[PDB]
RNA sequence: UAGUCCGGAUUGGAGUCUGCAACUCGACUCCAUGAAGUCGGAAUCGCUAGUAAUCGUGGAUCAGAAUGCCACGGUGAAUAC
RNA sequence: AAUGCCCC
RNA sequence: CGGCACGUAGCGCAGCCUGGUAGCGCACCGUCAUGGGGUGUCGGGGGUCGGAGGUUCAAAUCCUCUCGUGCCGACCA
């Protein structure tokens, strides 16, 4: 985990995304590659299609995930089972 | 080896008694290069085990020894489809050195406390005709009696 | 010998006594007997009743086996509903913090299920 | 001891023909176009356990017999007797040497055996399939130059002896089939 | 009641770590300590602490903020 | 003499550091948790003296990332008919 | 002087 | 047609009499040995009894009916 002094991570133009989209009010799903930002509470409610390798894979943020990183919520292999 | 016969390597004798088997004893016990642990524990022992006896440890150490010591011992050599198990004599160094290596595995068998006190009992049972070790002695002797019909 | 709704051994140390509690180990049961001001060398038996009430306060200051499973088992689910990656990972039955699954991860997945 | 008739009896029966207790295994009725019917049993003579092939006609027949099979356990050997007892009813029990030929090799203690008693006496024991046993006596196995499996004779702690692989030294317990003499394992 | 089947059954002494002390009947023999009677268990004001729900976005902006 | 004051795997929570950035995938720390394991089947490996065995230390690589690799010393044996 | 088969 | 004795793991057989557990050999899976294959050694797994209905506390087993496969003769006219 970062370091406490350092503050949450995030990326500038998630950022910014992320500020328009609260004050436009939309539900529009928000298209992203940053898999390293942090959840903040200005994004709970929000549809953030993130990054997962092959495509964008829908996340709908909750009350709950505002502690973890989007990586968590993008699985990035695919693994079905071996028979 | 092939070639050549070979020399044997000098030992000091143990400090607190100042005899070449005893220090052989404590060397044959040691584990790890742990000398100074297995000194302790030998003379531990050899305390306890003068207790117990009576007589001096020296004597104690060198009744149980005769007790453990073996004679005459097998070996295998498989000359047709049976192998075989010749029966031949053991020299005394090699008589003295493996009586003292049953002896230390005995104790290390034995189930008591500490390993002070298994070999403080293993030794007081050999120099009393009992326990594995001398056990071991019998099955030894008694093998090679059953083979002594080869030589 | 009975503390926090577990009954505890009365022949050993009260460190190790306490440890066999849930919630409980090592340093915090030093810091348990500190707080109460009992010795380590002694052991439950032996050991007044007005003193036991004493660490029966302690060990209600701090947080055992009752709550601490339903915290524990919370937070399991907590990440299980999430369905991030921890969640995935302990729906399946792997390990979550990044150990190798190729080959070495036994004490997660029981013992070895041959291939029929 | 009520007679049975030639074509009356199939398998499993315990014939008494000629003071001697029997066991049919198999038996042919046949009823040809004119003439006297007739079964060819595949009788079992059940001292010796030699199987016998008997004829027999409709008509003649033979009293049946007290021959019972069920499960003893063996418990001990002394002089030339061999005692057994029932899970059941706990009823004792005596055997002969003749009754436990070539099995004597294969009873230890406790063991659940089939036997076969007839007229209320036991005539023929059978042991278990497989018995733990240990080994009283064997060659230390040295390697040697064997290139193929080798084998070694092995004596047992009740005389028997067997082919166990190389290893098996001494006081090491194997897994033997009453049935081939064989080694099936060494137990740990 | 019969007369040899049934086990004693006299008055004992229950004393808690609640300060409360009672006369029971029972079984026990001997005298009775207790650790937690009814009215000392932590039934009433546990209900809270027993759960322990919490919410994580104010953990958050608590740990750091803007 | 106990699955233990052995063993530390696994997991929960909380942190430090390097680095734009430790989710996938770092290392380490604190609290709790305390699996398997009670000497290892057939088979198999290294070693003849400061050697084996055991105990620590350093270095290269490298921001961070070794139980590997390359070195260093401490204790220090059995046996070779 | 037990066993020891074969290599497109 | 009857009677009759079978139907149990991939194959071949036990068990069943005398109700409570399904066993044996080969095969099959994974090591080991070997330059590699085999023989061999060490370990592992697999069936629920052709089907249905009864008796029973409970049926592979006892009854009865069905399906399938073998064997015997279905003769004097
Ligand atoms: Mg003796
Ligand atoms: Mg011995
Ligand atoms: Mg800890
Ligand atoms: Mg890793
Ligand atoms: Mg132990
Ligand atoms: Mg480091
Ligand atoms: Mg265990
Ligand atoms: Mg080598
Ligand atoms: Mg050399
Ligand atoms: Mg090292
Ligand atoms: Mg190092
Ligand atoms: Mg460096
Ligand atoms: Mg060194
Ligand atoms: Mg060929
Ligand atoms: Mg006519």
């Amino acid at each position: 985990p970062r370091s406490l002094k350092k503050g949450p991570f995030i990326d500038l133009h998630l950022l910014k995304k992320v500020e328009k989209a609260v004050e436009s009010g939309d539900k529009k799903p928000l298209r992203t590659w940053s898999r390293r930002s942090t959840i903040f509470p200005n994004m709970i409610g929000l549809t953030i299609a993130v990054h997962n390798g092959r495509q964008h894979v829908p996340v709908f943020v909750t009350d709950e995930m505002v502690g973890h990183k989007l990586g968590e919520f993008a699985p990035t292999r695919t693994y079905r089972g071996h028979a | 080896p092939r070639r050549r016969v070979i020399g044997q390597r000098k030992i000091l004798p143990d400090p607190k008694f100042g005899s070449e088997l005893l220090a052989k004893f404590v060397n044959i016990l040691m584990v790890d290069g742990k000398k100074s642990t297995a000194e302790s524990i030998v003379y531990s022992a050899l305390e306890t085990l003068a207790q117990r006896s009576g007589k001096s440890e020296l004597e104690a150490f060198e009744v149980a020894l005769e007790n453990v010591r073996p004679t005459v011992e097998v070996k295998s050599r498989r000359v047709g489809g049976s192998t075989y198990q010749v029966p031949v004599e053991v020299r005394p160094v090699r008589r003295n050195a493996l009586a003292m290596r049953w002896i230390v595995e005995a104790a290390r068998k034995r189930g008591d406390k500490s390993m002070a006190l298994r070999l403080a009992n293993e030794l007081s049972d050999a120099a009393e005709n009992k326990g594995t070790a001398v056990k071991k002695r019998e099955d030894v002797h008694r093998m090679a009696e059953a083979n002594k019909a080869f030589a | 010998a009975r503390i926090a709704g577990i009954n505890i051994p009365d022949h050993k140390h009260a460190v190790i006594a306490l440890t066999s509690i849930y919630g409980v180990g090592k340093t915090r049961s030093k810091a348990i007997l500190a707080a109460a001001g009992i010795a380590e060398d002694v052991k439950i038996s032996e050991l007044s009743e007005g003193q036991i009430d004493t660490l029966r306060d302690e060990v209600a200051k701090f947080v055992v086996e009752g709550d601490l499973r339903r915290e524990i088992s919370m937070s399991i689910k907590r990440l299980m509903d999430l369905g991030c990656y921890r969640g995935l990972r302990h729906r399946r039955g792997l390990p979550v913090r990044g150990q190798r699954t190729k080959t070495n991860a036994r004490t997660r997945k029981g013992p070895r299920k041959p291939i029929k | 001891m009520a007679t049975y008739y030639s074509n009356d009896f199939r398998a499993g029966l315990k014939i008494m023909l000629d003071g001697e207790p029997y066991a049919v295994e198999a038996s042919e009725f046949v009823k040809p176009g004119k003439g006297q019917a007739f079964a060819r049993v595949k009788l079992r003579r059940l001292l010796t356990g030699t199987r016998v092939e008997k004829t027999f006609k409709s008509t003649d027949s033979a009293e049946g017999a007290d021959v019972v099979d069920m499960n003893l356990t063996y418990l001990y050997n002394d002089g030339e007797f061999w005692h057994f007892m029932n899970n059941e009813t706990f009823e004792q029990l005596s055997a002969d040497a003749k009754a436990i030929g070539d099995n004597a090799k294969w009873l230890l203690d406790q063991a659940e055996c089939i036997v076969t008693l007839w007229n209320g006496q036991p005539i023929s024991v059978t042991p278990p399939n497989f018995v733990e046993l240990e080994i009283v006596d064997t060659d230390p196995g040295l390697k040697g130059d064997t290139a193929g499996t080798g084998g070694k004779p092995a004596t047992l702690s009740t005389g028997a002896v067997v082919k166990v692989p190389l290893f098996v030294q001494i006081g090491e317990v194997i897994k033997v089939d009453t049935r081939s003499g064989e080694y099936v394992s060494r137990v740990k | 009641m019969k007369k040899d089947i049934h086990p004693k059954y006299e008055e004992i002494t229950a004393s808690c770590s609640c300060g409360n002390v009672m006369k029971i009947r029972s079984t026990v023999g001997h005298d009775l300590n207790l650790d937690v009677c009814s009215k000392c268990h932590p039934f009433f004001t546990g209900k809270q602490r027993d759960v322990a729900t919490g919410g994580r976005v104010d953990r958050f902006n608590k740990r750091f903020n803007i």
